[PDB]
């Protein structure tokens, strides 16, 4: 009793938040990894300009 | 693998960001009077080319 209510209160009405959450982390990831290269260049290249 | 990189990044945005508040009132101060001598230099573009 006392773990389906917990599970009704953290799951109440949260089916269109977590469907939308667990879409954009799908996209969100997909497409960082399409563009792993950029980053990888800002990372390890916008040191020295800042340093400077 | 390039976290050392992300740490100096950090550090470097954090004292350029100190760097540039400290230097920015004097900056715009002179924008502002740059400003000032810019539209009086467009005003007389002919006056300078002759010159």
């Amino acid at each position: 009793g006392t773990l389906l209510d917990e599970a009704a209160t953290a799951f109440g009405g949260l089916g269109p938040s977590l469907q939308r959450l667990v879409d954009s982390t799908q996209a969100i990831a997909g497409d960082f990894r399409a563009n792993i290269d950029p980053v990888n260049d800002i990372i390890e290249n916008s040191g020295p300009i800042i340093d400077s | 693998p390039r976290m050392p990189q992300i740490r100096r990044d950090i550090t470097g945005l954090a004292n350029l960001g100190e760097v540039y508040a400290d230097a920015s009132p004097d900056l715009f101060d002179g924008l502002d009077n740059a400003v000032t001598t810019a539209r009086t230099l467009n005003e007389q573009r002919g006056n300078l080319d002759q010159a």
